[PDB]
């Protein structure tokens, strides 16, 4: 990427130390000692397709948990929003890094063409499946 | 609703403060907001300050931030100037400092960087940019791996700046620090 | 009933996982404290003693796996013989991010043309000796060097350094404070050294 | 797969033959001989990020175009409905093959949180540090190689 | 709103015709729907037909389809029984046919597959099924790859069913297809 | 004005892209017909002749690349001297799946322990001979064999088959019509075969 590994350590430092601000609260109230340790991240989702589960993980945190837990206790909320932002910055550093319009140009005729080139689409799903199968 | 204009945002060492010169005219004072591209919610991040220049140093230093802003009367909305930032790239580099020698028979300068004004912890610009390497250029010279050690009585004298290997960039020079030549 | 323990927190330097807790106020000569431990992945605690009377107790021998293991959680309950109080627990789970870092040793030497410093990396005997300060923190290590005259600092990536004193004279003392740039563990000023180049 | 390679001939035969029913009308109405043939399908989409795109194209066929082209002309609508059907029947036998082989753990990732809704909100935000240590875990793999 | 019940749908060799036993009571006649899981729309297969026995062979072979349905009055909806079909594996195997020999000195049975009711073309189930292998099992014998090759006057005689090599499954038996023993 | 062509259609056999068309109504003795070809990927048609008096003119020689190419567009255009009618063209791209496919040859043989037959796959001489129908449809191909006595059917993906007549006697005749398992192309009944087992 754009000489990205020169930034990675500092970004991880920013995520850990930013999290530390709210850790004292949530860790102190998560008393039921459930042991889900998210084992799967490295032992699963590797290879290629599994990875995207971690991109889904990122979006899971940013949307699913951040603005609900933000109101879970409302008085101190900047501490959790700045953490969601601080992981969104890493998602953006994934889009650029390692991890149709011309159709939409003619809307009125592409409706016909997209449903007249379907046989060639079949021929090509056949063609590149015959690559994806041998290797 | 004469809006504020002529935005100049000064990001030297990540103090992301803007300035728009809020107008004191009849329709130019009442409330305005500075919404941001929050991770998803897209929330507000400052209330009305008579000075349009709300500080936003809180913004992160490696991502990018939308500066979606508005201004409005109770019954009318004013204009706005959405400068998108990416403080790591879209910023100025401060003037370096130095640790300085007093020996006449041989001068030395231990170089020193600008420091980020982080309320929670302490950081140095060198930390942020991993390939930092100073450039001292005066009457061209280039600093030794880390620091400078050691002529006719010439008043042409040191200046120092930050430099980056691949993103060739220059902070403001540390020009004032003249050196004492000697017999 | 009897009061539960007030607070249970960790003073864990490099490979010294000494659990610490404050004792009950106005403890009797009959007063005792239980000690317990828990590791994440287990559903229930493990015991260390029916009574620990001392204010603190080393768990290092069971906590040897702290670095690879996700973490640990521990607690105390006060007891006065048969009658026992309820438990007090470590609110913040004890993980690697709690361990205060330090180096093994430092030295000062003078060469013909330069000064040098060459650090040693801690591995305690109780630790499983395959692992050491060098072994867990495989890629990143970063430590500040302080050099002062008897009556000055920079950040470096490498175990060895030379400095402006390479061609100089004087009496200088050294401290080294380690860290990990990828991490926020609060390093500690490591063991001192001092030498005169004068 | 789930004997997906045993079915491979029938699914494509049925998609092409299902397409054949409306082909006369669709190729007849797309008369401007534009040369957009979705060529990139075989020539591109290699790598983890790139490979999934061809699938997105699959979803375009099954979802984006099929159920609109069904009502675009209503008299022959079974013929386009059959296009949506024949791409869901292939996608469903796909992913179940690194081009589409999926992973089910990522749901243990979330539901075990939602198990205790009021308290998982807390625990998901108390296990964040280990999340850091695993994102870092594969960072130091993805960097070495 | 007494709903219809006791649906029995025989999909043997993919002939997907349904029957829901629509109730003929006063409040049991009014409109009903047979929605399907269309590609996106999730549309109705057909409009209220007083006879519940709506065909659903239209469903594709290799995937699966939900049969979400309803029945309703002007102001009330009667209950429904949404059975999802996956005809390739959620089906019965039709009884295969065969061509049978009459020669006394040697009997034969060539197996033939069941056929899907495709209006447009002519098809054999073997396109849909990949491991097809006939099984003749009657008073045990078992067919060769496509057809069976190679007795005293015993009235125990051939029976044949569809079979799949790995999802060993049985169609209606061709017990009717008796064999001719001879001197 | 003059009438447009009544019907303009593509007859594309295996590497025999023989165009066929209906004439203009009330054609003159001065009437002529154009024949054309176009391949998809090309923005405009290609021409075959200023005059074809015949209803058709093979464009194969330009259309040799029909099988691999993205597709084709073809036409015929009747003309009567100076005054010319408009063309009638194929709205639908000409591909192999429009092209009635066919095989090269079939045979019947009797061996010691079984009968055998070993068919041939069309490879037209005009076609560029390095590439043959056998070569393009590599993994998926499927063709029905009908066997009847002179005065019974199965679907096969292989050029060779054996049958109950393997150890038998009698007069049986065979036809083969090809297809592609991937494509429902409307095969054409290929060359016949018949053999005596007696």
């Amino acid at each position: 990427c754009t000489h990205f590994p020169g930034y990675l350590p500092n970004m991880l430092r920013d995520l850990r130390d930013a999290f530390s601000r709210v850790k004292t609260f949530f860790q102190m109230k998560d008393q039921l000692d459930n042991l889900l340790l998210k084992e799967s991240l490295l032992e699963d989702f590797k290879g290629y397709l599994g990875c995207q589960a971690l991109s889904e993980m990122i979006q899971f945190y940013l949307e699913e948990v951040m603005p609900q837990a933000e109101n879970q206790d409302p008085d101190i909320k900047a501490h959790v929003q700045s953490l969601g932002e601080n992981l969104k910055d890493l998602r953006l550093w994934l889009r650029r890094c390692h991890r149709k319009n011309a159709f939409n140009k003619l809307q009125e005729k592409g409706i016909y063409k997209a449903m007249s080139e379907f046989d060639i689409f079949i021929n090509y799903i056949e063609a590149y499946m015959t690559m994806k199968i041998r290797n | 609703v004469p809006p504020p204009e002529n935005v100049r945002m000064n990001s030297v060492n990540f103090k992301n403060i803007l300035q728009w010169e809020s107008p004191a005219f009849a329709k130019g004072q009442l409330t305005f907001t500075a919404q941001y591209l929050s991770y998803r919610i897209f929330q507000d991040k400052c209330m009305q300050t008579t000075l349009t220049e709300c500080d936003f140093s809180s913004l992160s230093k490696y991502g990018d931030h939308t500066l979606r802003v508005r201004a409005e009367f109770a019954d009318e909305h004013s204009d706005w100037v959405q400068i998108t930032f990416c403080p790591v790239d879209d910023t100025i580099i401060g003037p370096p400092g130095m640790q300085v020698e007093v020996l006449a028979d041989s001068l030395h300068m231990r170089f020193l960087a600008p420091k980020i004004e982080n309320e929670y912890e302490t950081w140095t610009m060198k930390n942020v940019y991993n390939s930092w390497t100073y450039n001292v250029q005066y009457w061209q010279i280039t600093p030794q791996y880390d620091f400078e050690v050691l002529e006719p009585w010439t008043t042409y004298c040191v200046q120092v700046r930050g430099f980056l290997p691949d993103r060739n960039k220059a902070g403001e020079w540390s020009e004032p620090v003249c050196e004492q030549t000697t017999h | 009933e009897l009061p539960s323990p007030p607070s249970v927190w960790f003073e864990a330097e490099f490979f010294h996982h000494i659990l610490h807790w404050t004792p009950i106020p106005n403890q009797s000569e009959s007063t005792c404290y239980e000690v317990a431990l828990l590791r994440y992945g287990i559903e229930s605690w493990n015991s260390i003693s029916n009574c620990s009377q001392t204010l603190s107790y080393d768990l290092t021998a069971v906590t040897l796996d702290l670095y690879h293991s996700n973490g640990y959680r521990a607690r105390v309950r006060a007891v006065d013989g048969s009658r026992h109080s309820n438990w007090t627990v470590t609110n913040t789970r004890f993980s690697v991010d709690e361990v205060t870092l330090t180096v093994g040793s430092v030295n000062l030497e003078i060469h013909n043309g330069f000064i040098l410093g060459k650090i040693q990396l801690p591995r305690p005997k109780m630790a499983p000796a395959n692992d050491t300060y060098e072994s867990i923190f495989s890629h990143f290590r970063e430590y500040e060097i302080a050099i002062r005259k008897v009556p000055t600092h920079k950040k470096v990536k490498h175990e060895n350094f030379s400095l402006l004193t390479s061609g100089e004279v004087g009496e200088f003392c050294v401290q080294v404070k380690p860290s990990v740039a990828s991490r926020s563990n609060k390093g500690m000023w490591s063991k001192e050294e001092c030498i005169s180049l004068t």
